[PDB]
Parts: structure tokens; C-alpha cells; sequence
């Protein structure tokens, strides 16, 4: 499972804004013209109309993972390793 | 570099889709993820109020801090005795740390948290109940298998990951203006620094103290102020701006580990068997659904 | 998203908050808009003007009657739009 | 080389490893309601729509009836063919005629 | 006027009972073209 | 003639007789966890089926 | 299964019980047994000893804020076995 993670957004009051491209896993960026933000206690940004958001999502390994995992393998020819008894003279030898 | 220190930390109001007015709104406790990776159905919540710990950050437990939406909009305290999950029934409360809840819960399509005396915040998880084996049960009989499974841990101290930190933005309150009579003013509650930035006509960026003009600003509508000393560590949730700077100041534990233990199955009534020739017929007897899976010993 | 605040036993008509100055809708479309409160989030203590976007207090506030803030939405159309305001009564 | 909604989708060196790569179909949408939340979309994980439809394991499905181990992988009890056995005996075991 | 859970009767009671009860199948009702437990932050605001 | 899992697998001649007679199919377990119970296991019930 | 009492307000380490004696089970092979409590059923007042196996107090026992007893579970691995231990609180 991912986690999906999603870091806060990057307000700015009318200035345009681009996000650079990073290398986190399924890195996802996008910017938001005309957004005019409200969190508790009222308006963000004095400018009126022109405001920018930047939206950033990535992706991240669950904290349960750790047991809940599927690892991916590439499978070769095998060999075997046989245990054998062996009773000659009754007398046990047991060899592997 | 992993802080237990959570003098450090404040809590945050978090936007949240459904609450008890059956609107979203700003609350003390938000619930960003819930994990139900263990076998015995307990289910981990992240909730944006703090657990177990007292208005300074102290470790108290039966006291936990939030963020409050009252006109006071600081960190207050309140029992842990008054809080209460649900899903469909009410959920026994496992255990409880920074950020943390942990809890046994019966099936639903919805986890909720609230603050009895209300405060409560619901998001959409459909939890079920788990098999751990083969075979359906309810709760686990007296006779059984006792195979090995996962569990969430309910010591605090074990650490299942890390959730990164980051100082707080601005948060631009609407109480610190004084529109009236054509001219606005800035409200400093107490003689604090409470910042402003604003384009009145142009880019004005200063710090107040006490009760201040402004040059250009006709409507309050275009000016902003903030607080500015708020040196207390927050969780990158998706309902705060974010800092021009957004290092990790710090990582806290994420508690609650799926530590495997073991847990009873149990087993189903042996079947009886008719052999005719080539073949045998199984008569078969289960309450519960029961797997059955046969194979040939040979080439297919 | 509007967290307005009032006193206790405020009178009839007194100031509350001001929905469109805060939201910057225009006051001389409000009408057009459709500007009314939203049946579902509607409380008896306090009402709004759809001329002039003022919310104000309709029956004097019980502190311990109502108690723990009041929840009040609005909405508009052409486009279509809904809002919400948050009130905090005083002791 | 990953497909959103399907095993594998998010992968990694290892569990703790810097490098995750995933290509789940994440797309980030305008905020309708005048608040600070990021919207959006994205497909289910493909881990929980692979264990939907995984089937039945090795432990069950296996020609020859021999069992699935694992740390290390292995199949014990296999039983298909035969062994050729060039055996010393010591001449200790041999007895005059 | 109240909101309830879905169910298959309704009851109205007096508490310290006196209580009545009827048959009606009350369940979750929808707006439009996607079943939701309960409106999301993120939508379309369509007209009810 | 009693089989378990159908119909009669427990009879009598009347409800209060002694002579009552029965071949459902019970079987008792080794008990795991080390109490005091009596673990058990039985096939349905022929007149409920 | 087991039943082990305390009086109140004992202090810290003090004796509770040997769950290993009072279940038969030796104690040199504990460590090889994989003897731990499990994750489940655990106390904040009360832990144990591995090596010896003895279960004994961890935090003072506050009676009025625990009220009405504490259930504890232990497990070991070859052979995969669960116990279960209650312990009453006086007062
Ligand atoms: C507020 O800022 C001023 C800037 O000159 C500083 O001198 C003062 O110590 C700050 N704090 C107060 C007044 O508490
Ligand atoms: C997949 O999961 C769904 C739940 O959405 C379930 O109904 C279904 O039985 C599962 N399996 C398959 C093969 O579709
Ligand atoms: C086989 O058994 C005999 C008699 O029991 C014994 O004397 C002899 O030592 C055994 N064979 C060998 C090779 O040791």
C-alpha cells in the first residue's frame, strides 16, 4: 500500500508561481490561478483576484509495510539437497 | 532524528467533510488516515489533536491538547474521559498518544471522533471484520489452531514509521482589522507583533505593535495581519499554507506497530469419507463458510 | 469558513458580520445571485438581509439555551455556490 | 515498467530503500469550496486489487503434492523422479563368505 | 422534522415511555449520478 | 436406523420416554488451551436441515 | 487462566507472580521458547521479567483511576502456546 501523502499547498497572494520537478515517488505538482483561500480566520490573501496555489502530491510506502508486503522474485533453475538413511549391515547412518 | 518532545509541537485546526451539522467545517480533531492492517480488527486513527499530553506538551495522560476555534485561538486542554469512536456502535479505546488513537471497532462504512461536552469529525473507511485462517468466526473459539498473525501493538513506545514536521505559515487572522469610516487599522491583541503584508497600493510589508493607519488601504478586504511568533512544530496536513521555508523540523513516531503474535482459528468438524473406486466423497459439515482446497498428487 | 463572533444577550438587529464584504461578492448583483439562506442550515437567533448581505441577530441570544456555536449556510446561483458561517457566542 | 490499479504499481530496492517509483494515476483537481484542502483523484492500489484476485498460492496449486517454504524459498518433499546412487560401502560391513 | 439513520420503522417516544412506532422503509438518498455516503469537500453543487 | 444430519437422527417411542436413541455424529476434541472445558464438536441437526 | 493479586499502592518491581513455575514451564528454554507477552493484552502498570519469567510492577497501581481487574496474555513458539494471566487490585 502507498500512502499518498499530501504536503500542504503553496499559497502565494498574485504572484505566478511554478514548482520545480522532483524526484520524490510520483511526484504530481499543479498550480491554481484565481484561488482566493480561506482557513479559520478569514481570507489568506489581501490580493483580490489573482492569487496562486500550488498543489503537491507523491506517494510513499504505508507505515504498515513493513509485514504487509509483497517482494517480487526471479526464479532460476533448482538444485535439490536430499537426507538419506542408509541401513547397511543394520548398522543407521542418516547423511544429508 | 526521531523527537518524543512534544513541548515542541502545537495542534492544528483541521477542514474536515463531515461534521456533527452535517457540513465540513474547521475542527480540533481531523481525522487525515486511518490504518486497519491488523488480524484482530483494531484500527489506527491519525486524529490533528494531540492524545495524552498536557497544554505545555507534557506527557499526561488522561489529558490531551487541541486547537481551539473559539475567539482564544490557542492550544487548551480537556479529558480524555469525554472523548469517544465510533463506526456504527461506540469503539473501545485501545490506546492514545500524540496525534494517535488506537481502537477496537465493530464494522462500518465510516469512522468518526468526538468530543463529548461536541465537536465530532467523520471520514469515509469500510472496515469489515477479518478472517486470520481458513475458516469464519465472529471472536475466537476455546478450542482451536492458535496460527500466527499480526496485531497493532498497545504500547505507545513501539514505533510502526515516522511522520515528518514542519513549521508553521501565516495564518491571517480577520479579527486584527478595523474598517471604519473609509480608513482600516490593525488590531494587536495585547501590544504583540502581529505582522502585516499588504498591497494597499503597492507591496507594504511591516511588523506592529500597537494600533496602526494605513496608507492606502480603503476596504479592510485587502489587507491582511498574522501573528509572527509561532515557533511550534505542526504536521504537514493539507489544510495548512505551508512556510516559505518547509524543511523537516522534525519527525515524530508513529505508534501502534503490527507486531505478530499468535491467535486462535478454529477447526471445523472432521468430514467423514466414502471411498468408491477411483474417487472419495467428502461429507461435509460447516456453520461458517470453511475453505476446502484439494489437489492431485502427480503431474497436474 | 466565516467565523463571525457575538456578545451575550445581544438585541434584535445588532451587528453580526458582513457575508459579502468578506466573501467579495459584489453587493449590487446579491439579488440576481439569488443570495438566500440555505434551508437545510438556517438558525432562529439570527437572519440576513438579501439587499444589503448583512448578517444580524434575529432573537436575542440564550447563552444557556443554545448550549457550542451556531452554523448558518448560504448559497448562490448563476453559478452555483454555497458558503458557510461559523458563529461564537460570548459569556 | 508500472500500471495504475495493478501489482506493482509502487515500487522500491527495498522496504526503508531513498528511490520509491510508482506511476499511480494521481491527478490533482481545481478546489471547488474556498478553502486551503488539495483536492484529488487517483486509482485504487493495485496491492489491495491483486490480493482481491490473487488466487490460491503455491501451497495448494503445486504438482506432485510437495510443500512451499520460505526464508529461504523452497519445496520440500517432491517426489517426481529418480535418484542415481553410486554408494561406497566400507569393507568393514563386508563379511567372508 | 428530523434526520434519521436508514431503517425500517419509525419511533417517537417519550422519555421518562409511551412510545409508537410504524412501518416505513427509509433509506440513504442520493442526488445525482454517484452513490457518496456523504457530500464531499470536492464536488459539483448541483441544484436540489 | 439413524444418520446424522437428516431427519430422525435422534428417536423415542414419545417425548417423556427413556429409551431414547440417537447417532449424530459428535466427536470430542483434545482440549488446547489448558482449562477445564470439554471441547466437542457435532453435526447438524437433521430436523432444523 | 491464572489469577495473581495485589494490594494497593505497591511501589515499583514489586513481586506479582512466576508464570512460568505456575505453568510448568522451564525456565532455561524460555529464551528458545520465544516467551513474550502479548501485543494485544498489555498493562501500563504491570510487565514481566523474561528471563525469569516472573511477572511483577511496573507502575504504581493508582485504584481509583484503573475503577475491575488487568488482563495480561503471554505467548511462546515451539510449541505455539498462549496463557493468559488476571490480577485483582485491593483496596
Ligand atoms: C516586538 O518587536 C519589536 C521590534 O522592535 C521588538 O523590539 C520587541 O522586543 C518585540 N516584542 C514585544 C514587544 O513583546
Ligand atoms: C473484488 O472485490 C470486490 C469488492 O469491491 C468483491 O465484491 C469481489 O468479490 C472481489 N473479487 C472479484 C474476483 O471481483
Ligand atoms: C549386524 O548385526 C549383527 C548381529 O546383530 C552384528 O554382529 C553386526 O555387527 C551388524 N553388522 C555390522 C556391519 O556391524
Amino acid at each position: 500500500k502507498f500512502h499518498t501523502v499530501v504536503p500542504s499547498p503553496q499559497v502565494k497572494c498574485c504572484g505566478s508561481l511554478e514548482c520545480k520537478a522532483s524526484s520524490k515517488a510520483d511526484y504530481t505538482c499543479r498550480v491554481f490561478g484565481g484561488v482566493y483561500p480561506f482557513m479559520w480566520g478569514g481570507a489568506q490573501c489581501f490580493c483580490d483576484s489573482e492569487n496562486t496555489q500550488l498543489s503537491e502530491a507523491y506517494v510513499e510506502f504505508a507505515p504498515d509495510c513493513t509485514i504487509d508486503h509483497a517482494v517480487a522474485l526471479k526464479v532460476h533453475t533448482a538444485a535439490l539437497k536430499v537426507g538419506l538413511r542408509i541401513v547397511y549391515g543394520n548398522t543407521t547412518a542418516r547423511l544429508d | 532524528s526521531i523527537t518524543d518532545d512534544f513541548t515542541l509541537t502545537s495542534p492544528y485546526l483541521g477542514f474536515c467533510p463531515y461534521c456533527r451539522h452535517s457540513a465540513p467545517c474547521f475542527s480540533p480533531i481531523k481525522i487525515e488516515n486511518v490504518w486497519d492492517e491488523s488480524d484482530d480488527g483494531s484500527i489506527r486513527i491519525q486524529v490533528s489533536a494531540q492524545f495524552g499530553y498536557n497544554q505545555a506538551g507534557t506527557a499526561d495522560v488522561t489529558k490531551f491538547r487541541y486547537m481551539s476555534y473559539d475567539h482564544d485561538h490557542d492550544i487548551k486542554e480537556d479529558s480524555m474521559e469525554k472523548l469517544a469512536i465510533s463506526t456504527s456502535g461506540p469503539c473501545r479505546r485501545l490506546g492514545h498518544k500524540g496525534y494517535f488513537l488506537l481502537a477496537q471497532c465493530p464494522p462500518g462504512d465510516s469512522v468518526t471522533v468526538s468530543i463529548t461536552s461536541e465537536n465530532s469529525c467523520t471520514v469515509e473507511k469500510k472496515i469489515r471484520r477479518k478472517f486470520v485462517g481458513r475458516e469464519e468466526y465472529l471472536f475466537p473459539p476455546v478450542h482451536g489452531k492458535l496460527v500466527k498473525c499480526h496485531v497493532y501493538d498497545h504500547l505507545k513506545e513501539t514505533s510502526a514509521g515516522y511522520i515528518t514536521m514542519h513549521r508553521p505559515g501565516p495564518h491571517a487572522y480577520k479579527s486584527y482589522l478595523e474598517e471604519a469610516s473609509g480608513e482600516v487599522y490593525i488590531k494587536p491583541p495585547s501590544g504583540k507583533n502581529v505582522t502585516y503584508e499588504c498591497k494597499c497600493g503597492d507591496y507594504s510589508t511591516g511588523i506592529v505593535s500597537t494600533r496602526t493607519k494605513m496608507n492606502g488601504c480603503t476596504k479592510a478586504k485587502q489587507c491582511i495581519a498574522y501573528k509572527r511568533d509561532q515557533t511550534k512544530w505542526v504536521f504537514n496536513s493539507p489544510d495548512l499554507i505551508r512556510h516559505t521555508d518547509h524543511s523537516v523540523q522534525g519527525k515524530l513516531h508513529i505508534p501502534f506497530r503490527l507486531t505478530p503474535t499468535v491467535c486462535p482459528v478454529p477447526l471445523a468438524h472432521t468430514p467423514t469419507v466414502t471411498k468408491w473406486f477411483k474417487g472419495i466423497t467428502l461429507h461435509l459439515t460447516a456453520t461458517r463458510p470453511t475453505l476446502l482446497t484439494t489437489r492431485k498428487l502427480g503431474l497436474r | 469558513q466565516l467565523h463571525y463572533t457575538v456578545q451575550e444577550e445581544q438585541e434584535h438587529g445588532t451587528f453580526v458580520g458582513n457575508i459579502a464584504e468578506d466573501l467579495g461578492l459584489d453587493i449590487t448583483k446579491l439579488s440576481a445571485r439569488g443570495f438566500q439562506t440555505v434551508p437545510n442550515s438556517r438558525t432562529p437567533y439570527l437572519d440576513l438581509n438579501l439587499e444589503t448581505g448583512v448578517l444580524y441577530v434575529n432573537e436575542k441570544i440564550d447563552r444557556e439555551q443554545i448550549c457550542c456555536v451556531l452554523h448558518l449556510e448560504v448559497f448562490l446561483e448563476n453559478p452555483l455556490e454555497l458558503f458557510q458561517v461559523e458563529i461564537e457566542v460570548l459569556d | 515498467a508500472m500500471n495504475p490499479g495493478a501489482f506493482g504499481d509502487i515500487q522500491a530496492s527495498s522496504l526503508d530503500a531513498t528511490d520509491i517509483v510508482a506511476r499511480t494515476d494521481i491527478r490533482l483537481l481545481k478546489p471547488s469550496v474556498k478553502n486551503i484542502h488539495v483536492p484529488y483523484t487517483q486509482a485504487v492500489s493495485g496491492y489491495e486489487m491483486w490480493k482481491n484476485n490473487s488466487g490460491r498460492p503455491l501451497q495448494e496449486t503445486a504438482p506432485f503434492g510437495c510443500k512451499i517454504e520460505v526464508e529461504p524459498l523452497r519445496a520440500t518433499n517432491c517426489a517426481y523422479g529418480h535418484i542415481p546412487i553410486s554408494i561406497d560401502i566400507p569393507d568393514a560391513a563386508f563379511v567372508r563368505s
